[PDB]
Formats: C-alpha cells, structure tokens, sequence
C-alpha cells in the first residue's frame, strides 16, 4: 500500500 | 443627379461609413481617390477581430500600421516572410492564443508594439530577442505566457525586471524549465502583481522558492500551484503568512497529507480552495462538511490572464468587445 | 404667450421654441428668431415636422461601445420603427439637402437616421456603379484600381 | 467509461484522441485550450507531454493531444 499508484499515476489506464 | 454628393463634409461620410461592416467597407475603398483616402482613417479601424483567419504577414502589417488598439486573432496562420518595415503600432490590447505564427514574423511584428498593455501568446514558441523586446512595453499589465518555450533565464529575469507593472501572470506549463528558471521567475517577479499561476513543475519546485515567494511579494489573491510535487505539509505556513489570498488553488500535490487541509481553514480570507486527485472518497465529504464557509473543489479551470473566459460563446477580449469584424457564416 | 421663435431663411415658419430643444444651434441661439439661415425651404419644413416628434422618441441611452457599433446597427436596420416620413423615400437631391441641414444644425436623430438609411441604400451595391448613382468621375486609372482590388482579396 | 484511442505518429510528433462522456463533456471549455493543469481536472489520466492544440467544431466531446518526438 501507501503509493499503488499515487505518484506514478501519471500515465495511460491501458484498461 | 444634380447634386455634388462627392461634395460632402468628411464628418458625415465618416458618419455614414461607420454603419458599413468590415467585409463591405473593403469595396468601398475603390470608388474614387477621396473614398480610397478616407477609407484607411483611424477612426474606423479601431477593433479588429480576424479570428481563425489565413493572413499574409503584409497584410496585417498594414492593418495595424493603421491604426488598432485592440487586434484579437487566436489560430491564425501567418507564415511567410516579412518584407517592409512597419512605423510602430498602438496595439494596447493583443490576443494571438494558440497561433501558427513562426519565429521570423513574430520577431518582425513585436518589434514595433511599444505602447502594448496586455498580451497572451498562449501556446506560441518563442525565441531569445522576442522575449527581450517585450521589456520595451514596460506597461503590460497582463501578460500570458501558458505553454510558452524556446528563451533562456536571462530573457526572462530581463522581462520580469522591465516590466514593473504586472498584474497578472500566466507563466505556467513551460516544458523546458529548469530549477535556474523557476528560481529567477520567484526571485524577480515584481511585487505588485496580484495573480501568479506557477503550476505544473515537479521537482523543480522547491519549499525556498516558496518562501522568497511570499516573502518577496505581499499582494497575492490567486496562487494556482498545480502538480508541485515538493510541497509538503510544512508549506502551509508559508500561505499563513499571506494575509490577502483568495483562492489557493493547488493539485495533485501527493506529499499533502489531505487532514491537514482542515489546517487551511484557519485562513480568514480563504474563499474557494481547489484541491483535485489527492483527497480521496469517503473523506472529501467529510472535509467539506467540517468546513462550512470554504467552497472546496468547485471551479476547474483557470480564469488567470486568460482574454476570454465563460461559456456564452464571448467574443471580447478583457472586456472589450470587437466592432468591426470579419462576420461568421449565420445565414439560412 | 410661450416663447414661439422663427427660422429665418428668406421667409418666416413658426416654431415652438421650447418645443425645438433639440437643436445645438437653435439652443445656443436662444440664449443670445433670425437664425437658420442656409437650410432650404423643404429640409427646414421636414426638420420642422420631425421635431414635431418629442417625446416620442424618449432619449439619448449612455452605451457608447455597442450603441455605436455595427452591432447595433444590425440591431438598427428598422433606422426608427415610427415612420421615417414615409421611410424617408424622397429623393437622393432633397436627402442631400435633409443631410447637409441637420448637419448645420448638429441634430443626433437626424443625423443618426439619414446617415443609416445612407447606409442602406450604398450597402449591398455593387461599386461599378455607385459612383453613378452618387454621380462621380472615378479618378482611377487602370493601374491605380489594380492596386486597391490586389489589396483588399483577403475578406 | 473514458476511452482512450490508440496513438498514432508524424513526423516527430505523436497524436492521440480521447472521447469523453456526456457528464463531463458539456464542462469543455469552447473559447480555448486547457492546460495539463485542468484537463486533469476533467478526469483524463495520460502521461506527461500531451498538450490540447485543437478542438473540433462538429464533434466538441473529442480532444486532441500531440507530444513532440
């Protein structure tokens, strides 16, 4: 936990 | 006829050639030498609004040399060498947001504006001389420069330190900043300036750069920090120092702890704080109901320097709207 | 009685001297009956007859940008709903002469609506032959119109 | 329910087109561009380099992002 992904989230969902 | 209709006084030809629109006041320029003169006065030409139009560098040259105080033209296309020098324009108010404009033209054109008092070249590349020779205004009470490149820290401490006057600032979202930049826009941006939207930098934001900020400038009501990345929960007394801020309107700051936000309460003159992507559910619900007078996430955008702003499809630029315009396609 | 003041331009017409507010110079007269001298029989008597309209046409709005803007114009292309003395579809020599008179006497209305309806009529006219219409020699020669048509090809 | 096209090139750039829903749609400004700082706010979740430089008039709901390469 803590950072899954706040901090590098900053990219495409790729969903 | 009878009578000497070419013998008419000049204030009323003005008269009547003032209820002519902009694409008809071209034809009337060639029906003899005394019209052809009176067409290029200045006191028609005085708001021009080619939006979204392909123009020859000549063109606008030209149109400007006689005689515009306000000459909105977002997403033109303009590029092709320049070929007469122009005697300098009165353009007060310019808008070329989102421009095709090339280097050459554009240092071509600036160069004569002297007398210039507000400005966005949102989204244009810029180059070493065009940011010097916009010291020469020194009355740029706005100025926009979202999206903007290509200039070195010297230009821009040289524009910073010239122009004494700002009020505004849009000087955000500059791909090729470094920390020498960031560092020069803090340290010699002028203290009367109301507005700053610093946003959009990362790492190369630090907690210092926000200190001499606020020390050095004690007038800000809007300070748009966005994607600061640096700025951790020890900040917030650096906005308590400011006594006249409005909306602080941060985001995507991942090192605020998003509880200590209740802290930023404490701000008597805090109106709206926009805060995106680090509160979670659950908890933002909780934290606008513990906060009963601040209208927390509630405005999206940016209404920074920016010339038109709403959704009423408006068409003035800083409150002034154009006259003479080329006219949009309405008809059935 | 009230104070009923004449024009004076080889003849005499009464008029209401209180009653013709409106004009610049028949106002600055008044604080000095002999006055009006070179308006024609016929644009006096039409001046006269539209001043005979006051209220009617209530008063002077402070809107300087969009009152005089083309927008407005749009807004406009009625020239005064109430009639314009049949629409003002008297000739282009006695229209001249209405013109010339309200601008020696410095009337707005007047000088509003004669100069939109000018407007109008010199609007949508191709140039070959409003001069003709205005009746003027084009000065122009076949290079010096060459240069004004490669000018204006960008509207 | 955003969905994200598959990026397609140019000469050193790269585009892509992003269509958004009908609740956040009508929040698209129409008098000019967002920056990275607001259509972010939008909900929009690319990575770092994609700058709005168009917008089409028949079909608002459609941004365009180009990246320099």
């Amino acid at each position: 936990d803590g950072s899954p992904n706040a901090g590098s989230v900053e990219q495409t969902p790729k969903k | 006829p009878g009578v000497s209709w070419d013998s008419l006084p000049d204030e009323l030809l003005l008269g009547i050639f003032s209820c002519l629109c902009l694409p008809e006041l071209l034809k009337v320029s060639g029906v003899c030498k005394r019209w052809y003169r009176l067409a290029s006065d200045e006191s028609l030409w005085q708001t021009l609004d080619l939006t979204g139009k392909n123009l020859h560098p000549d063109v606008t040259g030209r149109l400007l040399s006689q005689g515009v105080i306000a000459f909105r033209c977002p997403r033109s296309f303009m590029d092709q060498p320049l070929a007469e020098h122009f005697s300098p324009f009165r353009v007060q108010h310019m808008d070329l947001s989102n421009s095709v404009i090339e280097v050459s033209t554009l240092h071509g054109i600036l160069s004569q504006c002297s007398k210039l008092q507000n400005l966005s070249l949102e989204g244009l590349r810029l180059s070493d001389p065009i940011v010097n020779t916009l010291a020469k205004n020194s009355n740029l009470v706005r100025l926009n420069l979202s999206g903007c490149s290509g200039f070195s820290e010297f230009a821009l401490q040289t524009l910073l330190s010239s122009c004494s006057r700002l009020d505004e600032l849009n000087l955000s979202w500059c791909f090729d900043f470094t920390e020498k930049h960031v560092q020069v826009a803090v340290a010699h941006v002028s203290e009367t300036i109301t507005q700053l939207n610093l946003s959009g930098y990362r790492k190369n934001l630090q907690k210092s750069d926000l200190s001499t900020l606020v020390r050095r400038c004690p007038n800000l009501v809007h300070l748009d920090l966005s994607d600061s990345v640096m700025l951790k929960n020890d900040c917030f007394q650096e906005f308590f120092q400011l006594n006249y801020l409005q909306h602080l309107s941060l985001s995507r700051c991942y090192d605020i702890i998003p509880e200590t936000l209740l802290e930023l309460g404490e701000i008597p003159t805090l109106k709206t704080l926009q805060v995106f992507g680090i509160v979670p559910d659950g908890t933002l619900q909780l934290l606008k109901e513990a906060l009963p007078h601040l209208q927390i996430n509630c405005s999206h955008f940016t209404t920074i320097a920016r010339p038109t702003i709403g959704n009423k499809k408006n068409q003035e630029i800083w409150g002034i709207k154009c006259r003479l315009t080329l006219q949009k396609p309405s008809c059935l | 009685p009230s104070i009923k003041l004449q024009s004076s331009d080889g003849e005499i017409f009464e008029v209401d001297v209180e009653i013709a507010k409106q004009s610049v110079t028949i106002k600055t007269m008044l604080e000095d009956d002999e006055g009006d001298d070179d308006p024609v029989p016929l644009p006096n008597v039409n001046a006269a007859i539209l001043k005979k309209v006051i209220q009617w046409c209530t008063h002077h709005k402070d809107d300087p940008p969009p009152p005089e803007d083309d927008e407005n114009k749009e807004k406009r292309t009625d020239d005064i709903p109430v009639w314009d003395q049949e629409f003002l579809k008297v000739d282009q020599g006695t229209l001249f002469e209405l013109i010339l008179a309200a601008n020696y006497l410095d009337i707005k209305g007047l000088l509003d609506v004669t100069c939109k309806t000018v407007a109008n009529m010199i609007k949508g006219k191709t140039p070959e032959e409003i001069r003709k219409t205005f009746n003027i020699k084009n000065d122009f020669t076949e290079e010096e119109e060459a240069q004004v048509r490669k000018e204006n090809q960008w509207c | 329910q955003i969905y994200y096209s598959d990026k397609y090139d140019d000469e050193e750039f790269e585009y892509r087109h992003v269509m958004l829903p009908k609740d956040i749609a009508k929040l698209v400004p129409k008098t000019h561009l967002m920056s990275e700082s607001e259509w972010r706010n939008l909900g929009v979740q690319q990575s770092q380099g994609w700058v709005h430089y168009m917008i089409h008039e028949p079909e608002p709901h459609i941004l365009l992002f180009r990246r320099p390469l």
